[PDB]
């Protein structure tokens, strides 16, 4: 055994003589190939996303790219990785969350939506007509029993909850620098963490952004309606990191 | 590969997956169509090629009707871009009965790449060798082009290629702007770039297929009429020489 | 690598029916003669012991009551094939209220004879291609008439034809032998000297099986003193 | 898109295994440790719940889920498919209760949730489960705890672990196990037999406790486990 | 059957009679109409006895599980959206007639639910046969956000008025009071009338009915 | 309706340590009598009878198809049957027919196998649980049983006072009824002993 | 696809089913399991695979499982598709009841679940049931029979017989002690257990290594009772006696 093929355990979704999973290992490294990363991270009273864009040409619009979707009025989230799998899977994600209030009467926990929508890519792993679908979802949103929520799905189906994350290539730079500032405990102000994740992107990159490389994603207790920052009020925060 | 490009259902220990790319080679392998969105329509220019005087000029079209209001330029094996053009009119004439308008180009967009992904994830079937642009112009929308390719993924564009000379031509489009030009004069420079990307040295012939769809129709879809084509090949003869 | 039952060889033919072809050439021989006067149909009942009952292992069978057909190869798959033709030939008698032409049953056979699926397909439908071929030779209003079907489904008619094992020496033999004015009793005659060339056991009236069509009668297949009539003249 | 295989991906080998079974076999014991004891007056369920930062959260997820009012679950191997196998369970308990107006017994549980794990041995294109449950419950007046395999098999026991160094944990407890302990003093040991597999300092984070008297199935809150650890009450 | 429900300012009172008529017959002197979906959420029942059990029934095993998942208490919201779509679906032969009425994190509701799938939110509800009878009780002597004792005598008052004016009630009067800290569910809680005593003794012992035959069968 | 087309009568009536369960016999189409020998109670384990009057027809299905349900339940689980389950069990049997119903009303007469609490319980014909603690009546003299009972009841009786009270009221009772009579017999259940007696009647 | 099939439905050249014959080996190396006829009644006796001192034993035997009001069986195989079979025992059996009004045949109980295994040899592409059982019954046709059943789909009727590790050794050993058409369940038992101390690797035994249920006709109705773990261990202790005397033969 230990790391030994045995059949067709390499290209189908059965187990190996060791234990694990290889085309589930394999598609985890499908959410590197974009070359996106992402970071969502945790307030006292918001949620955070920002993203990288990237638009290899001028002929490429710049603003039907994104990584941002809608996918209710409260519940945002950031698509990373293989992008035909992301748009299929945000068309699936939609499609519950607009499901579930039709058979309860009242929006969907972030938590749940996570729920089922790691428990449909489940069944691929589980499955052998189908590869796994190659991308990683993270939705934000505020619950009103509990506050800001975060949540991150994998390729595999294990949705675990956060204060801070991130996703893609440069995903362990990025937890790195997060979890000393989180041992710290600041105020955790509205500012104080758009704050953390430009800069948290910053310099596992090393860029220092203008406003049309990042678009920020984000959700306040004062307005639960999941905003897309404008590039002005992103080169507003963009500023303040030069101040400080 | 061995057992990594057999199935549409298989990683690779890379994390890609050689069915789809291996459709991408399809539209390698034929010949250009551009798209331009000027500020006021759409214009598309496919380098069909004549390959006999057998066949009738003016056949074996690349520019399809999706809807009234929809252009669709394919390049790629033309048997699956014939099956992709009734899977959209399909789609577009189902979004009219339900919702009782015209389908906005943003969403059959998004329906059509839908489609197209469900045939990267199964045995069962094989991706799509075909890439292709969407084109549409509304009084409320205002112009629009988005292309679609056998990965599934869309994008809007201002200007786009597809096909073996994506490369050439998408660099003449950079040159040129578009962001104030009409329809009428954007045809004559659609028209210019064909003839320089084009080798007539790999190609015996080849028909010069223009579409608008834009203010001077009535947001409608429409070949370009043969005075307008005549005089657009012709503008585009004497630019070749200087 | 394994291929399914449909896969085009590079060559331009599908691998199943390139076999089924091969798969007559095991087995018995048939041979047809159209004249002007009816279709008579000679084939050799192979037997293996003196122990089998030579009489009901018949291999010529009434389609209708005018329309014979004799085939060799693996006949296990034809009592598929036949049933449906009599289905045929009486559903058609049903609903138009005449006899169906020889040429017309023998299309309807054909469009069956070709159509296997791994998968997407019924789970009724044959996994492989039929290894057979049959001789219809029926009397309609064309006059007499033969066709010979081949397990790729295509149908060609005839005017004299033999299948099975011994199809080349056979039907070299054919070609010097058949002209258009022979008569139903040349053609019988002419029938079993070629067979007793081809046969490696021996012409016996227990060993064939001869039976005609006639544009006056019906199919009458021949009993064994109508054998032994006819073993004396060759 | 795909009808689905039929074919079976499980199958025998010339020796008479069911190789897959063998392997799936192999994901549950590199697990998370876990370990069972039946106190002839409730069930403790432990488990090892142990992060890679401080950045996850610890009140999102559980590995001590309830099935009804006196059944709870925990588990060893892949967390995807224990998230099915508690939702199927729960269904079955449902239309159980529903048919029957009593609340779905405990040995009943064990071999309704088992078949479901052993049909996916012998379907089409699936691999097994790569879990094994522990399903602990308080019926009739007793206790129960049982414990399923990826095979779809199921044994009764009164004291075991399971996951990584269920070797080690499986001694410790033929040895540490005293029948007739007491529900409080089997919390103890159940901790306590946790702590040799376990690697790191305990905190009240790091174990999910669940306990299971006639009083029905629960989860011990953060506070009464750094109580337990302590050892102060 | 009699069925009501009021809504004070920490709760719901839901209240109905006993009595469960089969024909012109008294068929159970005494059978509970309040049935417990959660632990915050009871609902009512009138109509055909057999349709409103095993449809409050399955609803319960919807909502015990729904809760399980997302983890929390279920909202009243969910059960009025999930009775309400499964009767539509039999277009009215399913007789339930529900008077649904918990206590969430978003305060007291209380709906009734018609056969038909029809929703009517309100403060104060009657469903049943002296329904009626109940109601005019509520148009004088109800006024909003009232304390948690004038309610219990209110319900109480509107099913007895029930009881009286009709003949498919009488009997006990059950009462539940929902509140967001405790559930009061008491099964008698008035006895309007009683059976009256037997003036004489009428019973006879043994040695009086014939038998033809008998037999023992013992056990263990 | 559909259900006085063969008669039937059933009673079922809780003493203090004991529950006993009278039926008639007879076995008729309409007005014409076949036979005086139709049982209408069966066991269902022991110390737990099930009683099912009305249509001839739905009266054997549901014995067979109940025998079929339980004989399947007492397997799988060794657990003997609890007399408050297998009610909901025939709750559930009935309502699974819900439209296009059976015409039958089930009597369920047991004691627990665990304890020995007397227990009894009708059944619509679509399906209701009424568990009372006096006494139980389906049939077609419904009417008739109920006076009967209200007046010969009593909180507690010892098993041979009870037998001589069941059968009092079931004797007066389907005399006053003509598709029903032709002898009765009557299971009484103790704890230790399962008595059935059968009571000299009207051959009317 | 059919590059990842294994096809299990398929023809050896040799003219055998691959997959049949291992089904064998699991049942090889599995749990002993031997019955022995009788006249007074029928007995199966297994040994008892897991035995530990965690388990909890709350059961009413790890191997018979009780099929009707008349017949057992005991398993030996994979124990994951026993619960399986003798689950699709008991609805075969209680269908026969609803439709005939009286208890199954033991005969015919058993080829309707062998109808079963037979399915899935011959078409499916699934892999087959790689158990083997016995069957205690009795009948109004016969009286009292054993039955035996591969996972093959095939059964065959027996008056003693054995599945499950060192089966050869035991039918040797059954073949000599067995006496045909005289057998009391008395001596069937005593048999029973020096078959078992000659496959067994403790050649004492213990009462927790068996499980022994008989079947009996008392008073109309058939009785399966499991003996309890005193009345087996005098089985056992009554043996140790057989085999003092035996050593004396000076």
């Amino acid at each position: 055994s230990r790391g030994s093929s045995a059949g067709f355990d390499r290209h189908i979704t059965i187990f190996s003589p060791e234990g694990r999973l290889y085309q589930v290992e394999y598609a985890f490294k499908a959410i590197n190939q974009g070359g996106l990363t992402s970071v969502a991270v945790r307030g006292k009273d918001c949620a955070v996303i920002v993203t990288q864009k990237k638009v290899p040409d001028k002929l490429l619009d710049s603003s039907t790219v994104t990584h941002l979707f809608k996918i209710t009025e409260n519940i945002g989230c950031v698509m990373t990785g293989m992008t035909a799998d992301s748009r299929s899977q945000v068309q699936r994600a939609r499609y519950e969350a607009a499901n579930w209030k039709y058979k309860y009467g009242y929006e969907i926990p972030v938590d749940m939506l996570c729920k089922r929508i790691a428990d449909i890519s489940q069944v691929y792993t589980q499955n052998a007509e189908m590869r796994p679908l190659g991308c990683c979802m993270i939705l934000i949103g505020i619950d009103e029993e509990q506050g800001p929520q975060v949540y991150k799905c994998d390729p595999a189906g294990y949705y675990c909850g956060f204060k801070a994350t991130a996703a893609g290539v440069k995903q362990t730079e990025s937890t790195s620098f997060l979890e000393k500032k989180v041992k710290k405990k600041f105020d955790w102000t509205f500012e104080q963490t758009v704050e953390t994740a430009i800069t948290c992107l910053s310099t596992v990159l090393s860029i220092d952004f203008k406003p049309s490389e990042i678009e920020v994603g984000v959700v306040t207790v004062e307005n639960p309606k999941f905003r897309i920052l404008t590039e002005a009020e992103i080169d507003a925060h963009l500023v303040a990191l030069a101040e400080r | 590969g061995t057992g990594y490009d057999l199935s549409a259902s298989t990683f690779s220990p890379d994390g890609r997956v050689f069915q789809v790319e291996y459709a991408m080679k399809a539209v390698e392998n034929s010949s250009t169509a551009i798209g331009i969105r000027c500020k006021d329509g759409v214009v598309f220019g496919v380098e069909k090629l004549v390959l006999s005087k057998l066949y009738e000029e003016g056949s074996n079209k690349r520019l399809f009707n999706v809807d009234r209001h929809v252009g669709m330029a394919v390049a790629g094996l033309l048997a699956d871009a014939r099956s992709l053009a009734d899977i959209a009119r399909e789609e577009a004439s189902n979004f009219r009965s339900n919702f009782g308008y015209n389908i906005p180009l943003k969403h059959l967009a998004d329906r059509v790449a839908m489609y197209v992904h469900a045939y990267t994830l199964y045995s069962a079937v094989r991706p799509f060798g075909c890439s292709f642009m969407l084109g549409s112009y509304s009084v409320n929308d205002g112009a629009q082009l988005y292309m679609i390719d056998p990965s599934g993924v869309s994008y809007g564009y201002w200007g786009c290629a597809i096909g073996k000379a994506r490369q050439a031509a998408k660099t003449e489009i950079e040159k040129l702007q578009m962001k104030e030009m009409t329809c009428r004069d954007i045809v004559k420079e659609v028209a210019k770039i064909i003839y320089i990307v084009h080798d007539e040295v790999k190609d015996k012939a080849f028909e010069l297929e223009l579409s608008w769809v834009g203010e001077l129709t009535n947001g409608r879809h429409e070949i370009v009429p043969k005075d307008i084509r005549e005089e657009a090949e012709k503008y585009a003869k004497e630019s070749l020489k200087e | 690598y394994d291929r399914g039952v449909n896969t085009f060889s590079p060559e331009g033919r599908l691998f199943q029916v390139e076999y089924a072809i091969e798969a007559i050439k095991l087995g018995s021989t048939a041979i047809g003669i159209q004249t002007s006067e009816g279709v008579c149909l000679a084939v050799e009942k192979r037997i293996t012991s003196p122990l089998m009952e030579p009489s009901s292992i018949e291999k010529i069978v009434e389609i209708d009551a005018h329309i014979g057909c004799a085939m060799s190869g693996l006949i296990a798959d034809a009592k598929t094939l036949i049933d449906k033709a009599r289905v045929e030939t009486q559903n058609h008698w049903f609903t138009y209220n005449e006899t169906m032409t020889v040429e017309s049953v023998t299309q309807a056979v054909s469009n069956l004879a070709l159509q296997f699926g791994e998968e997407d397909a019924d789970p009724g439908a044959m996994s492989r291609p039929f290894g057979v071929a049959l001789l219809f030779g029926g009397v309609d209003e064309k006059g007499p008439q033969l066709f010979h079907m081949d397990p790729s489904g295509t149908f060609v008619q005839c005017d004299a034809r033999a299948i099975g094992s011994a199809s080349e020496g056979a039907q070299s033999s054919l070609q010097e032998v058949y002209h258009k004015s022979m008569t139903l009793k040349e053609a019988i005659k002419s029938s079993l000297i070629i067979l007793k060339q081809v046969m490696e056991e021996k012409l016996n009236a227990t060993n064939i099986e001869l039976a005609t069509v006639q544009p006056g009668q019906n199919f009458h297949m021949f009993t064994k003193e109508e054998l032994e009539e006819v073993i004396k003249d060759i | 898109a795909e009808r689905g295989y039929s074919f079976s991906l499980t199958t025998f080998s010339p020796s008479g295994k069911l190789v897959q079974i063998e392997y799936a076999l192999a994901a549950v014991a590199g697990g998370a440790p876990s370990v069972g004891i039946k106190a002839a007056n409730g069930v403790v369920l432990a488990t090892e719940k142990k992060q890679k930062s401080i950045l996850y959260d610890e009140r999102s997820v559980h590995k001590v889920e309830p099935i009804t009012k006196h059944i709870g679950l925990v588990y060893s191997g892949m967390g995807p498919d224990y998230r099915v196998l508690v939702h199927r369970a729960r269904k079955l308990a449902q239309q159980y209760y529903l048919v029957y107006q009593e609340p779905i017994p405990t040995a009943q549980l064990v071999q309704r949730v088992a078949s479901v794990m052993q049909e996916y041995t012998q379907s089409g294109g699936v691999r097994p489960f790569g879990v094994s449950l522990l399903i602990c419950g308080w019926n009739e007046g007793r206790p129960y705890l049982f414990q399923s395999d990826p095979s779809g098999a199921y044994f009764a026991w009164k004291a075991t672990a399971m996951g990584k160094n269920y070797v080690n944990g499986k001694t410790f407890l033929e040895k540490r196990y005293n029948e007739d302990l007491e529900l409080e003093d089997a919390i103890h040991t159940a901790i306590l037999t946790l702590k040799e597999s376990f690697e790191g300092q305990m905190t009240e984070d790091n174990i999910e406790v669940g306990i299971c008297n006639e009083a029905g199935f629960r989860r011990l809150t953060p506070t009464e486990v750094k109580d337990y650890l302590a050892a102060i009450a | 059957t009699t069925i009501a429900g009021v809504v004070y300012k920490d709760g719901i009172v839901l209240g109905a009679d006993t009595r469960a008529t089969e024909g012109m017959v008294v068929a159970d002197k005494n059978c509970s109409k309040i049935h417990f979906i959660s632990p915050n959420i009871y609902c009512c029942g009138a109509g055909t006895a057999a349709d409103t059990d095993m449809t409050t029934q399955l609803i319960s095993s919807n909502l015990e599980l729904h809760s399980l998942s997302t983890g929390r208490l279920p909202r009243v919201v969910t059960a009025n959206r999930m009775l309400k779509q499964m009767l539509f679906r039999y277009q009215g032969y399913i007789g339930a007639a529900l008077v649904l009425g918990g206590v969430d994190v978003t305060g007291p509701h209380l709906y009734s639910i018609y056969p038909h799938g029809s929703t009517d939110k309100l403060p104060y509800v009657t469903m049943g046969s002296g329904s009626l009878a109940a109601m005019a009780v509520f148009e004088d002597k109800f006024r909003p956000d009232m304390e948690e004792e004038e309610a219990k005598n209110l319900v109480s008052e509107a099913i007895a008025a029930g009881i009286f004016n009709d003949l498919g009630s009488g009997s006990n009067i059950d009462l539940c009071v929902i509140s967001k800290n405790k559930l009061d569910f008491l099964r008698p809680y008035t006895v309007p009338n009683k059976k009256g005593t037997r003036l004489g003794r009428y019973r006879c012992e043994k040695g009086t009915t014939a038998v033809l035959t008998e037999k023992i069968t013992p056990l263990e | 309706s559909i259900m006085s087309y063969n008669g039937g009568a059933v009673m079922a009536m809780k003493g203090k340590n004991c529950v006993a369960i009278a039926a008639d016999r007879r076995f008729g189409i309409q007005a014409q009598m076949v036979t005086t020998d139709f049982q209408k109670i069966f066991p269902m384990g022991d110390r737990l009878y099930i009683g099912l009057a009305g249509l001839a027809t739905d009266v054997q299905t549901v014995a067979q198809r109940l025998k079929f349900r339980l004989n399947l339940y007492e397997l799988k689980e060794g657990r003997q049957i609890k007399p408050y389950t297998l009610m909901s069990m025939v709750a559930n049997l009935l309502y699974e027919k819900r439209f296009g119903p059976y015409y039958t009303e089930p009597v369920i007469a047991g004691l627990d196998p665990k304890t020995f609490k007397p227990f009894i319980c009708s059944l619509d014909l679509i399906g209701c649980p009424m568990v009372t603690d006096d006494f139980v009546v389906s049939g077609t003299c419904a009417e008739q049983m109920y006076g009967m009972c209200e007046s010969l009841w009593e909180p507690n009786m010892d098993p041979d006072h009870l037998f001589e009270t069941i059968s009092q009221a079931m004797l007066n009772a389907v005399d006053r009824d003509a598709v029903s009579g032709m002898g009765v017999i009557v299971h009484i259940i103790e704890k230790d002993k399962i008595t059935t007696r059968t009571l000299k009647a009207r051959m009317d | 696809s059919r590059r990842y099939d294994s096809r299990t439905t398929i023809f050896s050249p040799e003219g055998r089913l691959y997959q049949v014959e291992y089904a064998m080996e699991a049942i090889g190396h599995a749990g002993t399991c031997l019955g022995i006829l009788a006249n007074d009644g029928v007995l199966l006796a297994a040994e008892r695979r897991n035995i530990h001192k965690l388990l909890d034993e709350v059961f009413f035997s790890e191997k018979i499982y009780k099929l009707n009001e008349d017949m057992a069986c005991s398993v030996a195989g994979i124990t994951s598709d026993a619960n399986v079979l003798t689950n699709e025992l008991r609805l075969i059996a209680q269908r026969y009841l609803l439709q005939y009004q009286e208890p199954i045949p033991c005969e015919q109980l058993v080829t309707a679940l062998c109808d079963i295994k037979q399915a899935y040899t011959q078409f499916g592409g699934k892999r087959p049931f790689g158990v083997s059982l016995l069957y205690i019954g009795w009948d109004k046709h016969y009286g009292f029979q054993l039955y035996q059943s591969d996972p093959s789909g095939n059964y065959g009727g027996w008056k003693a017989t054995c599945i499950g590790n060192n089966s050869a050794a035991a039918v040797s050993m059954l073949k000599q002690d067995y006496k045909e058409g005289e057998m009391t369940l008395k001596s069937a038992l005593a048999l029973a257990i020096k078959v078992l101390n000659k496959t067994m690797d403790v050649s004492k035994l213990s009462a927790e290594k068996v499980e022994i249920a008989t079947l009996t006709r008392e008073n109309g109705k058939t009785v399966i009772r499991v003996l309890k773990q005193k009345e087996v261990e005098q089985l056992i202790k009554k043996h140790e006696e057989e085999e003092a005397k035996a050593e004396r033969e000076k």
